[PDB]
RNA sequence: AUGGUUUGGCACCUCGAUGUCGGCUCGUCGCAUCCUGGGGCUGGAGCAGGUCCCAAGGGUUGGGCUGUUCGCCCAUUAAAGCGGCACGCGAGCUGGGUUUAGAACGUCGUGAGACAGUUCGGUCUCUAUCCGCCGCGCGCGUCAGAAGCUUGAGGAAACCUGUCCCUAGUACGAGAGGACCGGGACGGACGAACCUCUGGUAUACCAGUUGUCCCACCAGGGGCACGGCUGGAUAGCCACGUUCGGACAGGAUAACCGCUGAAAGCAUCUAAGCGGGAAACCUCUUCCAAGACCAGGCUUCUCACCCUCUAGGAGGGAUAAGGCCCCCCGCAGACCACGGGAUUGAUAGACCAGACCUGGAAGCCUAGUAAUAGGUGCAGGGAACUGGCACUAACCGGCCGAAAACUUAC
């Protein structure tokens, strides 16, 4: 359960190491995002030779959470931190490289490449 | 529109075909007997009546024994009434018949109805939903009231103010039958009815679907 | 326990025994575009809730730097077969404080 | 036992727990004493199991009575006669008895006892 | 806040008609052989003799 | 021309007191409509708008700055409406601003001092009489006394919406772009019920452990230290959890589109008529409801016995069906009420067994110098859940509680 003002870290390459949950797309007064959820984040951390710098306004989905999300056959995911990979606005990574493992929530919500790019999916 | 009388058992676990979980309420849809029927040329409308649950005969006051002798068929503990729309509908009871748990098929949708758990004397916070005040920045001992009441200076009717809760009667409407275990009478609905364990419901076919 | 007569219909035998610490590896059946796989799932088992048909087991495996912990229903259907490795040694029902250990500290002690 | 649904006895658990063995004590050591209604129906299952474990007298059992009874005499009577006077009945052990309200509050008064027959 | 008006007489007595005391029954018990009455709630403890009769 | 939502003007109202701004909590109303709904012309090709009529059912976000309203900005959204109600709401809250006494700066004054200039600090009282409103009982009434099951006049609640997939990359369009109508799935917010799952709580549960005192001592335990502190924790309550809901269909309509045609030999959706037409209205869904005084209906049970005054009516007593009190209780509960049981009994407690929680009791033996470890042994301990079991308590018991007749018609 992310929402506004929550720190993710980026399981990306792209230089950003922390970003700060703006708003949860997906609807007007929605609170929570989950696992395959798209949020508007700013950087808080960056890597000093990036691309990316301090404060940019991107767009990241969250593919590990915390709190423990239900599945469909009764099963439960629970990760030991809450991170996300930034995309571009045709939902793919703007890194090459995804570090760590996703949920399979990745897959129903149509990012294929994030999905392939990861390590693996749970 | 079928009927039938039936108890709340509990809640538990199933899966379906594909493999996912089903969270089913069990009720025992017990067999029910018919004692009366309402007609529109004698009580200007059209029901059927049903007896369920088993009683002892020194139990029942005479009246009661009057009636069910008066109907033929040996008392129960619960009687209820089952309100159909027109006489080519009620044709098809008559009295003494049996009904059972078969008159409903798997996937079939239902609307059980039930009387909800007590909660006693609630607050507005519990009693309607209301958001709370502060509790800190100086908030002096309303961290749970209701405020503010709102030029005829009179509380209109109506007021969501705090007061008893629970015990009222509660449909809940497309509840899916996930499956009709004819050999106890009991059926799997999926999804939570209302009440306590050991309460009497009553399941109809859905107006709706 | 008043439905166990609904209970047994659905209950699945041919589980193997197994207690809170041991290490075991879950074959779970995934759908991956419409085809059937068995992903191996390897961990310590640090928790088992029981209740019957609900009963739940906790499996925590540590992979690629980050800890994983996954709850399965005891008798899913979901789960084709359970291998139990090694049999742990522990002095509780419950391994919580492992959430909080890594490497050299998480290790168990075997029976 | 069953927990008490509302607020606890003497005003604390603390207190509750401290009222309960000494009322125990008494009882054991007398054989009847007389308190208000809610105490003699707060005492019934607790020196009923009191003396379930007396029944079945081993050193276990015998430490199980002692963490609560604290009185040695007590514990005694209880493994000696009150146990083997036991043996062959199976729960009921004590009975209550209503009596003539208290003058001082009103209080609703009751006799708890073991049974002899 | 405090009473603006001085109650009417009709009013007080109307609720005051209110706190009234309800009459225990009674029923009859042989102790010592003369008859007596006792509320059922002490019959037990009468015919047990654990409750002074004056 | 409207309105008294803006500053006004009057001083009719209060100086033997009518709280002054914002904010929080909770509303209610208007429509001069922000979204959703129905329309029309387009300087409308389609998309999308422009503008305008009907339409008030529901909805109308979270933050930064400021005491702020206002306002600007940041992200969204279907949308981030305008107003009335003492510019709603301090015997409901706040005290940041304004509006006492302290102190300073700038300016004015010789000075005490002053400034619809600034700056820091600065007591917000009350046991609810009446109306109102939310809940709950007692009495009486409904033409004998009761008991089941109900009809419903009449009210209350609810009414939101997005994305994606097929139709269709077609209509239109130089192309780009881009459909109508109709089906399906998954969502956001809101609401209700529930506790199988997840998660929270746990003051009579299990285990570990610190300090100290006690149980003569060892062992084993106990009291106190926030339940001493920690690790877990079934039931109940709950949400962060589960499941369900907003409908479909009909009727009369708004803007509007029409059909059949007069006055007015043609024409005219019209003055006669007849049709279509919206989240608004009536039904439809859920709930309350015969104190609905027109006090309803269908049934079933009791369906009788005295005494007194004076025989007119009344009064008193004892009963039936039934009810209440006392009693055992409840997941029912402030009290009351409600629901169940009452020996022809499983209502509660105990006892036995199971489920579940904890995690390997005591004693003994073995190994070790000892801390400690292994065996006996899924051990011992234990609440709520389930099934048995009259062992204990529901008792040799009290109080209430049933008919004037007449008129007409059949």
């Amino acid at each position: 359960m992310i929402q506004q003002e929550s720190r993710l870290k980026v399981a990306d390459n792209t230089g950003a190491k922390e970003i700060l949950c703006i708003r949860v797309l997906g609807g007007s007064s929605r609170r929570y995002a989950g696992i395959g959820d798209v949020i508007v984040a700013t950087v808080k951390d960056a890597i000093p030779g990036g691309n990316v710098k301090r404060g940019d306004v991107v767009k990241a989905v969250v593919v590990r959470t915390v709190k423990e999300r239900r599945r469909a056959d009764g099963s439960y995911i629970k990760f030991d931190e809450n991170a996300a990979v930034i995309i571009k606005n045709d939902n793919d990574p703007r890194g090459t490289r995804i570090f760590g493992p996703v949920g399979r929530e990745l897959r129903e919500k149509k990012f294929m490449k994030i999905v392939s790019l990861a390590p693996e999916v749970l | 529109r079928k009927g039938i009388l039936g108890t709340k058992l509990g809640m538990t676990q199933v899966f379906d075909e594909n493999n996912k979980v089903v969270p089913v309420t069990v009720v025992k849809a017990g067999p029910n007997v018919v004692t009366r029927i309402r007609t529109t040329e004698r009580d200007g409308y059209s029901a059927v009546q049903l007896a369920y649950g088993e009683i002892s005969p020194r139990k029942v006051i005479k009246p009661v024994a009057g009636q069910f002798a008066a109907a033929g068929v040996n008392p129960r503990r619960h009687v209820a009434e089952l309100r159909l729309d027109d006489e080519a509908a009620v044709a098809e009871y008559e009295v003494g018949q049996e009904l059972t748990a078969e008159i409903f098929s798997d996937g079939a949708y239902v609307d059980v109805t039930g009387t909800s758990k007590g909660k006693g004397f609630a607050g507005t916070m519990k009693r309607h939903g209301f958001r709370g005040q502060g509790a800190a920045h100086g908030a002096q001992a309303v961290h749970r009231r209701p405020g503010s009441i709102g030029t005829p200076g009179r509380v209109f009717k109506g007021t969501r103010m705090s007061g008893r809760m629970g015990n009222d009667r509660v449909t809940t409407q497309n509840l899916k039958v996930h499956k009709v275990d004819a050999e106890n009478g009991v059926l799997l609905i999926k999804g939570a009815i209302p009440g306590r364990n050991g309460g009497l419901v009553v399941v109809r076919s859905a107006i709706k679907r | 326990n008043t439905l166990d007569f609904v209970d047994q219909a659905s209950l699945r035998d041919d589980i193997p025994t197994f207690s809170p610490g041991d290490t075991v590896n879950v074959h779970v059946k995934v759908i991956e575009g419409s085809k059937e796989r068995i992903q191996v799932f390897k961990g310590v088992v640090i928790r088992r809730q029981g209740g019957g048909i609900s009963e739940t087991f906790t499996v925590r495996k540590e992979s690629y730097g980050v800890g994983v912990e996954r709850t399965f229903p005891v008798h899913s259907p979901n789960i084709d077969h359970i291998d139990v490795l090694t049999r742990g040694d522990v002095r509780r029902a419950k391994l919580y404080y492992l959430r909080e250990l890594r490497g050299k500290k998480a290790k168990i002690k075997e029976k | 036992p069953k927990p008490t649904k509302g607020p606890r006895l003497g005003g604390s658990s603390s207190h509750q727990s401290a009222l309960l063995a000494n009322l125990a004590t008494s009882l054991f050591e007398h054989g009847r004493i007389k308190t208000t209604e809610p105490k003699a129906r707060a005492l019934r299952p607790y020196a009923e199991k009191l003396i379930t474990h007396a029944k079945k007298g081993a050193l276990h059992n015998r430490r199980e009575v002692m963490k609560k009874i604290r009185d040695k005499d007590v514990v005694h009577t209880l493994f000696a006669e009150i146990g083997p006077f036991y043996a062959d009945r199976n729960g009921g052990y004590t009975r209550i008895i209503k009596v003539e309200n208290r003058k001082g509050d009103n209080a609703p008064m009751a006799v708890i006892e073991l049974v002899r027959e | 806040a405090v009473p603006k008006r001085r109650m009417s007489r009709a009013n007080t007595r109307s609720r005051r008609a209110q706190w009234k005391a309800e009459a225990p029954g009674l029923v009859t018990v042989s102790v010592a052989g003369q008859q007596r009455k006792v509320p059922r709630r002490l019959l037990k403890a009468a015919r047990l003799g654990l409750v002074d009769l004056d």
